[PDB]
């Protein structure tokens, strides 16, 4: 901002940009260094009723993986479909803004 | 009593192998301290060689063997080629490590150690 | 009709300006060789499935763009592709013979996690 | 206070310092010995016993989610004072 | 861009240069910029999110020649992309709280460690033993700006891990130098080690 | 969605204009002009560069890099040896021993930091449940000799009655945060 | 490649890089940790552990810490039975002092017995 | 800015002044640091930047690390953090400068 | 047939003796129920009632400390009642805590807060003001801060049946009942300190081992006693090189989880 | 100057990170994933995070994926930058890596 | 719909449920124990015989195309007597979907390499013999990747101390950097931290 009108428009034509108005440089126009306190919330799980951790405990709702074709033991294993792991990924679309930069 | 082979189906075959090693190893030892100018002749070289292989002379079973000699050629490998530098060659002779005795009674004397 | 496209996206993957007659090609190929194989085998029933499909579908549609939407595989050029690897597959099963009852059986607690 | 000993060395508030014949004082050769002359034990001595109406108290110690945890202190044992586990602050029971 | 992607100089040294076909790319394992450059589509912020993504619009760039100058061009614009998401992550940002009101997984708060038992408790047991992981196994993977970092992570019903791998990328983009370098010389393997965003601390770690 | 970045080439169309725009652009080099035209620009801005030491670096309160033992403002200290510190200190850099003071209390004769092992990650001053140890924002520490980098409890506690002013104004602004 | 007639014990010593120090010179401990009786607990009763010789430690005199040449100072490796420990060891090499499980014997209680004519289990502490 | 203190990055050992130890420093790695430094010309000063160097750091219990750079070269400043703050590590090249400061070394030749 | 019955934990089935409770059941198959009052070697006494469960097709939940076993019964150790009843009782211990985890040398290897953190819940409601207690001074050996107690009677139960002292009680009543002797009394006998080791929260600790260290610290290795000739099977817990404090093993034959004040 | 072959040798830098990190808790592990890719780091924690949390089975809440994703590509923006401004160093162009090493 | 737990569904489940079936029944020779988990990933272990029969069958089927090697690893269980579980984590763009395949070795018995399927797996095998110690077969060049060059031992071993054996320095004497046995300022201490209370009653094991 200290320039002066001369070396302003120099530099602007020189790289073809508004400089002026984008500066490398923060001048006040940044959040301060002091801040006023804060009152941060709580989450859902602060209640006085019906919070039983026994129903909003999930590292505990999990099970041991489910057994398909176990040999040693049971869940060993018209023409069955071929299948697949999941459907084909669909085709994605190019954009409508900038599609062909 | 019944396993399956890595490469040899008995000792024998592993001999072999191993045989194969310290030929190439003999051949070597002199390019290398010529080339990495180790300050050691080409005899200590060999007999440290010997005393390497020596080192796993008891084992019996072929794999143990022939992963030893994968080991070696591994280890012959970075060497041929200048992969490993003086330093990890002259590891080998311990130049720096106190030998700590055999003599029950000086490992009596320094420590609790047996 | 519809041009052989410019180029693919794809580096190193050629245009086909014959893509029908490669795929009718492969797959024929790939059910000839299916055959060589029990019949009980899986993977025959299954590949035949995919590949009867496939072909039916390009017996079906002659538009290429038409083709590759409504076979789910990208380019018509991956599919060619895929359809060869298939076929190599193919071979390679009827070398193996996966389709034999478990060669060993692992020991007890092979598989047990935790432990 | 900072005490010191025959050798010159300063006791520190652990009640630490090198005996005379000790060779590890070679560290402190043209160098010094860092100690903290603050005492916190003399310090906490220092300060008063506060008084109170109530048989529970409780301290926080100061600042409230700046000081410890809070704790509550029984003060019906007149001839003793109530002593924080955290600090190190006196209550007693100004009615006994 | 002005300074690079219409100079003469750049081009020379940055176009035909470093090669790689997709599916050479797809075997050797490659992931990210080394897939797009060469005109793979796939992202696994797009495929695979893995947070608010999903609710958030960006565009991934693709090449076309797999080369040091179209992988250069997508980073430029997986910047651009990211200030698209910057801005909408600004503007719609949610209230609430940081960290799962579950205190025997997440500490927590000081007031209420200093006054609430339970969370003493919790914020003790979670800072001196740590929280207790059912066992089982993953591989999650992320699209970290050089590629896919994904950590596969085996655990018993302990506190600790049982064995964590870091998948890194780079590992294999490194194993494909040789390849990318046939035929070329010294500088231009330069540019190629350049191009992969090489860094070894996930590499080697 | 997707985009070309350097695919945006469509089929070839040329005039005479064209053709001499790009022989001048090839012959005059227009393009480097324009790189020449930028560092001229970035030659007439003001420099980033600050004046160091005498202007420094911004910061924030939750900066973390010396540690420090602090005291209640009765001079009494905080630590009461319950050795979270060091439970989860990840590097392993803390080493304690407690015992009964004199007067009964519950404090430490031993508190070590290999400040050569600290990764400087702010856990132990989050498992304090007093607020003893703190990561302070001193960073300009350097020293000609690895032993001075292995704290006592004497170091901290001097370094404690030496940034308290700091330390705590810079807690008291950030403790809401947490 | 067809089956091959070994016929020997393990041996796994050279392929572990272990000097013959630590393999000669080493005593291992096989044995499910006790209890602490600090606490009611029993689910750290069940895994078998491998738990080595314990060697020097001297002070630093510098700080005053805990120093050791002993690598294997803090090494533990947890089995589910006792003879895949004696198995692990064998195999590496080592010399081993199995200890077996002490399981508590099962025990009669009852609420009544607190209370009784005749018997000394009459308590005089409800 | 370095340079605005003279400060420049030579890429040869042969030309360099000091090196500044930025980072882990592994036993497959030692070697060639050795080397560099032998390598380097008297005057040649050393700054250890970081926990890593200095005392292994977060690594320091590892099998592939050496606990501090001082076992194999020796280090005139040490620059702790994980990472230092740039401005820490110009207050270590400063401390440095300073030390260079006071090197009398001719006074200690005419004193001989 | 040897008057064994069939009984389910959980559909599991087990043979048990008569007189076999719920507790020893789901052991048998090898699940342990929440505890505070139960110890193996003491009087049964149903104070706490942290061992709650529910049996199947039952209305309320029986202490499975104190309740015999019947025939056919399905006891459901993981159901939504049980879990309830211990968080229950989690915010009735906890109520009157005090914050002193951090000065406790019970922290660590505390059954309070491993039971807190796997069986109960993870936030206070109080919004009150809990109680305190004037500490005793018991001994030398024994430090009482009864701030902590739970009244689990086990110190009680100990003195009274294995020591046999019966010098300790309960004065009062309500929540003001305040475990310990009535009038100033050291409790010097020769199985004192392991009143020590069955006080899960703390209230009784090791004046010796005071602040000394924490659990995790130490390293424990398994040796036995010598001040006498029984043998007693010990643990010695060092950190860095120096013996913290001896604590008793269990031998069921020679020294079931006691030893002299003498070996400890 | 033609190459003819490539042997990169790797492991200059090798720590044991997976080893230490079986000795670590999982907080007690996390620095690992700043520690390992050091121009990307949010990143990785957020990996070893997401992890953690699938084995957990939690969902962190919604200000908090925000942020994640927020600093996740402030820490692409980091590490293109670099990227393109080493690659620019390596091969002769110095000044984009001045540039924008102040933002 | 409650905010802490995570959002469960069984769709993913089925399908890759239904994969396993069909892995299992078109490669019966060598498929053990297919499983899926909780969270949404399918598991297929084999007998190391399978590798290659089962990787190029992924890869180049029609319906599996599991052409990009994310990962290959192995895990140390001195337990059993086959204590590595090599683990080959894949993923199909076509699909969207990953998978994994698991092996198990053992000191003296080596499986075979993937090379000829996915290039990817050069340096990963390199790795997996570097740390842990399993050989590879027909492996172009299988060396040291990421241990020092004379270095003894492999270190994710369990078995394998966490600071190693031996310790660099610096010796004027030799004028070389040296090799001594380990001996530390400070030792490394080992925290017992695992509560002594069951904590996930869904894994107990019965005894
Ligand atoms: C000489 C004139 C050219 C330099 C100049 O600054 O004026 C051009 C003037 C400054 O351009 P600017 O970059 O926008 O000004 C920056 C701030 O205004 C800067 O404003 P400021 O508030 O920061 O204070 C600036 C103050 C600086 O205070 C000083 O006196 C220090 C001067 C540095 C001495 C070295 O005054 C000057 O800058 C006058 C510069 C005099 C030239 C000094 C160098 C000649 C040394 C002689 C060798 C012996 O631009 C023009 O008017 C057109 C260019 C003229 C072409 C010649
Ligand atoms: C166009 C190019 C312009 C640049 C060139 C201009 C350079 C002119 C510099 C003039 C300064 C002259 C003094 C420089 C001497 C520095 C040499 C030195 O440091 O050696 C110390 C030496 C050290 O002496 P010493 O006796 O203590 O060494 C003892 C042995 N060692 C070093 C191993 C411990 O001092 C001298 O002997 C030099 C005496 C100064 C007069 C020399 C003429
Ligand atoms: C009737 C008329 C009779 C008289 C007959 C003459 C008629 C006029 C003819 C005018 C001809 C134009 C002047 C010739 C000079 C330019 C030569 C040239 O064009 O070389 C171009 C060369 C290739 O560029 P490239 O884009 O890679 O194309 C490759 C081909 N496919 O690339 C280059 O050579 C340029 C790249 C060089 C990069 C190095 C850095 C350059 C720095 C630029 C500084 C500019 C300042 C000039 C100062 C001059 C002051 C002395
Ligand atoms: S900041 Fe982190 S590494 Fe440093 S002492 Fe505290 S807990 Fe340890
Ligand atoms: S966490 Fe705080 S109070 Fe506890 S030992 Fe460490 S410094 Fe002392
Ligand atoms: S930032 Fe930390 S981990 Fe990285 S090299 Fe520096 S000290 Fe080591
Ligand atoms: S003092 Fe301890 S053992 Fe005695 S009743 Fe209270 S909690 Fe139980
Ligand atoms: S008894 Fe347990 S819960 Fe109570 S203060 Fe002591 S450690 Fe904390
Ligand atoms: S264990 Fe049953 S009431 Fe205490
Ligand atoms: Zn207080």
């Amino acid at each position: 901002a200290s320039a002066t009108r001369v070396i302003q428009k120099l530099r602007n034509w020189a790289s073809g940009q508004d400089l002026q108005a984008k500066l490398q440089l923060r001048y006040q126009e940044i959040a301060k260094r002091t801040q006023p306190p804060p009152k941060l919330p709580v989450g859902p799980s602060h209640k006085l009723s019906n919070n039983y951790y026994c129903t909003r405990d999930g590292r505990r709702e999990v099970v041991p993986p489910s057994i398909i074709m176990s040999s040693q033991k049971a869940l060993v294993s018209t023409e069955k479909k071929a299948v697949t792991p999941a459907p084909p990924m669909k085709r994605w679309e190019l954009s409508k803004d900038q599609p062909y930069l | 009593t019944s396993v399956k082979p890595i490469f040899s189906r008995d000792l024998n075959e592993a001999k072999r192998r191993v045989r194969e090693l310290y030929r190439a190893w003999y051949r070597e030892v002199p390019n290398t301290v010529h080339l990495m100018q180790l300050d050691i002749t080409v005899k200590q070289g060999r007999d440290k060689v010997r005393e390497m292989f020596m080192k796993n002379a008891h084992v019996t079973d072929p794999r143990v063997v022939d992963l030893l000699v994968i080991k070696g050629k591994m280890e012959l490998q970075e060497t041929i080629k200048v992969w490993k530098q003086r330093t990890h060659v002259m590891r080998f002779f311990h130049e720096t490590e106190t030998p700590r005795p055999k003599d029950f009674l000086s490992k009596f004397y320094m420590g609790h150690d047996p | 009709a519809g041009l052989l496209k410019k180029t693919t996206g794809l580096v190193g993957l050629a245009v086909c300006d014959t893509p029908h007659e490669r795929l009718t090609i492969l797959y024929t190929k790939t059910l000839d060789i299916l055959k060589h194989f029990p019949k009980h085998a899986a993977y025959r029933k299954y590949t035949e499935q995919i590949t009867n499909e496939k072909l039916d579908m390009v017996k079906a549609e002659p538009d290429v763009k038409k083709l590759e939407a409504l076979l789910q595989g990208g380019e018509v050029e991956e599919v060619i592709l895929q359809a060869e690897k298939e076929l190599s597959l193919a071979r390679k099963m009827l070398k193996w013979k996966p389709w034999e009852p478990l060669v060993e059986e692992p020991p007890a607690n092979q598989w047990k996690w935790p432990i | 206070g900072v005490q010191v000993s025959p050798s010159g060395e300063k006791i520190t508030h652990t009640g630490q310092v090198y005996d005379e014949k000790d060779y590890r004082r070679v560290r402190f050769v043209d160098r010094q010995k860092e100690v903290n002359e603050n005492f916190a034990i003399d310090l906490i001595a220092q300060q008063p016993v506060n008084e109170v109406e109530h048989r529970i108290i409780a301290c926080d110690g100061g600042g409230g989610a700046l000081g410890h945890p809070k704790v509550y202190i029984n003060l019906d044992k007149e001839t003793k004072t109530g002593t924080c586990g955290y600090c190190g602050l006196q209550f007693k029971q100004h009615h006994h | 861009e002005e300074m690079l992607t219409n100079n003469r100089i750049w081009r020379n040294r940055t176009v035909d240069i470093g090669v790689v076909t997709a599916e050479d790319a797809l075997n050797y394992g490659f992931s990210g910029v080394m897939l797009r450059g060469s005109g793979i589509q796939w992202d696994l912020r797009k495929t695979q999110p893995y947070d608010v993504y999903d609710q958030v619009e960006f565009d991934v760039p693709i090449g076309s020649r797999g080369d040091c100058y179209d992988r250069y061009l997508c980073r430029v614009e997986e910047m651009r992309q990211s200030l698209r998401i910057i801005e909408q992550c600004l503007n719609k940002m949610p209230p609430g709280e940081i960290k799962v009101d579950d205190a025997k997984v997440s500490p927590p708060k000081r007031a209420e460690m200093k006054t609430s038992m339970e969370s003493l408790i919790h914020h003790f047991k979670l800072y001196t033993e740590g929280y207790q992981v059912p066992p089982g196994a993953t591989y999650t993977a992320i699209e970290a700006p050089k590629g896919e970092f994904g950590v596969y992570l085996v655990s018993d019903g302990s506190s600790r891990p049982y064995r964590c791998k870091i998948k890194a990328p780079g590992f294999a983009h490194l194993a494909g130098l040789d390849k990318m370098s046939k035929g070329h010389m010294l500088a231009d393997v330069v540019a190629i080690i350049g191009t992969q965003d090489i860094v070894f601390g996930e590499i080697d770690r | 969605t997707y985009k070309y970045v350097n695919k945006k080439e469509q089929e070839s169309e040329v005039d005479m204009k064209s053709a001499t725009d790009n022989a001048a652009r090839i012959l005059m080099w227009t393009e480097l002009i324009r790189g020449l035209g930028m560092t001229l620009s970035y030659l007439f801005r003001e420099p980033a560069t600050i004046n160091y030491p005498f202007e420094k670096g911004p910061l924030s309160p939750r900066f973390r890099g010396e540690h420090a033992l602090r005291r209640y403002p009765s001079g009494e200290e905080r630590c009461i040896a319950c050795k979270l510190c060091e439970a989860i200190c990840p590097a392993q850099a803390i080493t304690i021993e407690a015992e009964p003071r004199a007067d009964g209390s519950r404090r430490t004769t031993r508190y070590d930091i290999d400040m050569t092992k600290c990764i400087y990650c702010g856990f132990c001053q989050e498992a304090c449940p007093v607020d003893a140890i703190v990561e302070g924002p001193n960073f300009e520490f350097s020293t000609e000799t690895h032993e001075e980098l292995l704290y006592n409890k004497e170091k901290l506690l001097n370094n404690g009655d030496k940034w308290e002013a700091e330390i705590a104004a810079n807690i008291q602004a950030d403790y809401l945060y947490r | 490649t067809q089956l091959i007639t070994v016929d020997e014990k393990l041996d796994i010593t050279t392929l572990t890089g272990v000097p013959e120090e630590h393999i000669k010179t080493r005593k291992v401990r096989i044995f499910v940790p006790a209890r602490n009786n600090m606490q009611s607990g029993v689910n750290n009763t069940k895994k078998w552990k491998m738990e080595f010789d314990t060697r020097e430690r001297w002070e630093n005199p510098l700080m005053g810490w805990a120093s050791t040449a002993d690598p294997l100072s803090n090494m533990v490796l947890t089995f589910s039975a006792k003879e895949d420990a004696i198995a692990f060891a064998e195999k590496n090499g080592w010399s081993y002092d199995v200890e077996e499980k002490k399981v508590p014997k099962p025990k009669s209680k009852s609420y009544g017995a607190n209370f009784s004519w005749n018997k000394r289990t009459r308590v005089s502490t409800k | 800015d370095m340079d605005r203190f003279g400060v420049v990055f030579r890429a040869s050992p042969r030309q360099a002044d000091v090196m500044i130890v930025a980072g882990t420093l592994t036993n497959k790695m030692a070697p060639a640091l050795r080397k560099v430094y032998d390598q380097m010309p008297e005057p040649r000063y050393v700054v250890s930047m970081g926990s890593c160097a200095n005392g292994g750091g977060y690594y320091h219990y590892s099998y592939s690390v050496v606990r501090g750079c001082d076992r194999i070269v020796p280090v005139d400043i040490y620059v702790p953090g994980c990472p230092p703050t740039a401005e820490a590590l110009l207050y270590g090249i400063l401390q440095l400068q300073r030390k260079i400061k006071r090197e009398q070394k001719l006074k200690i030749w005419y004193r001989r | 047939a040897s008057n064994l019955i069939e009984v389910f934990v959980d559909g599991q089935s087990v043979m048990v003796e008569p007189g076999t409770t719920v507790l020893q059941a789901c052991e048998k198959v090898g699940m342990q129920i929440p505890r505070f009052c139960y110890h193996e070697r003491l009087s049964v006494a149903g104070n706490c009632r942290m061992c709650l469960v529910e049996i199947e097709k039952a209305p309320k939940v029986v202490a499975a400390c104190a309740m015999p076993v019947m025939k056919g019964w399905n006891i459901l150790t993981n159901s939504e009642k049980s879990k309830k009843a211990r968080e229950g009782v989690m915010e009735f211990l906890l109520a009157n805590h005090p914050l002193d985890c951090p000065i406790c040398d019970q922290g660590g290897e505390c059954d309070l807060q491993d039971q807190s953190m796997m069986f109960g819940s993870d936030r206070s409601r109080f919004l009150e003001g809990k109680r305190a207690v004037e500490d005793k001074n018991i001994g030398p050996l024994v430090k009482t801060i009864m701030t902590r107690c739970i009244q689990c009677t086990r110190c009680i139960r100990f003195a009274s049946e294995i020591a046999g002292v019966d010098d300790l009680g309960t004065t009062g009543r309500g929540n003001d009942m305040q475990v310990g002797t009535y009038i100033e009394k050291m409790f010097m006998s020769e199985l004192s300190g392991n009143v020590i080791d069955i006080c899960p929260v703390g209230a009784l600790t090791s004046k010796p081992y005071a602040f000394t260290a924490r659990p995790w610290e130490t390293r424990k290795t398994e040796s036995i006693d010598v001040m006498d000739a029984v043998g007693s099977n010990i643990v010695v817990s060092t950190r860095t090189g120096e013996v913290m404090r001896i604590l008793p093993r269990m031998h069921e034959d020679i020294n079931e989880e006691w030893i002299s004040d003498k070996t400890r | 100057e033609m190459v003819r072959k490539c042997d990169p040798h790797i492991g200059l830098l090798h720590r044991g990170t997976e080893k230490l990190i079986e000795y670590k808790t999982y907080l007690q592990a996390l620095p690992y994933f700043d520690r390992l890719d050091y121009v990307s780091m949010m990143c990785n924690e957020q990996a070893y995070s997401i992890a953690v949390e699938k084995l957990l089975n939690i969902q962190p809440p919604p200000r908090a994926q925000w942020i994640r994703v927020l600093f996740g590509e402030i820490t692409r923006i980091l590490n293109h930058i670099m990227a393109v401004t080493t690659h620019a160093l390596d091969i002769g162009a110095m000044t984009p890596f001045f540039w924008m090493f102040e933002e | 719909k409650r905010p802490t737990v995570r959002p469960r569904s069984d769709v993913t489940h089925k399908q890759l449920s239904a994969f396993g079936e069909y892995v299992a029944e078109i490669l019966p020779k060598y498929v053990q124990q297919v499983q899926v988990s909780c969270l949404d990933e399918l598991e297929i272990c084999i007998h190391p015989d399978g590798v290659i029969p089962t990787l190029t069958f992924l890869r180049d089927h029609t319906n599996a195309q599991f052409k990009s090697l994310a990962d290959l690893t192995a895990v140390d269980v001195p337990t059993r007597q086959n204590r590595f579980e090599i683990v080959y984590n894949l993923l199909s763009l076509r699909f969207n979907s990953r998978i994994r395949v698991k092996t198990y070795a053992d000191e003296l018995t080596p499986i075979d390499s993937i090379v000829s399927v996915h290039i990817a797996a050069n340096w990963y095998e390199r790795e997996v013999w570097d740390m842990f110690g399993v050989f590879f077969f027909n492996h172009p060049d299988l060396r040291r990747i990421l241990t020092d060059y004379g270095f003894e031992g492999h270190p994710f071993r369990k078995d394998f101390p966490l600071t190693g054996y031996v310790e660099l320095r610096y010796d004027d004497e030799v004028k070389r950097v040296v090799a001594e046995p380990v001996e530390l300022a400070q030792e490394f201490r080992k925290f017992d931290l695992n509560s002594p209370w069951e904590a996930f009653p869904a894994y107990r094991q019965p005894p």
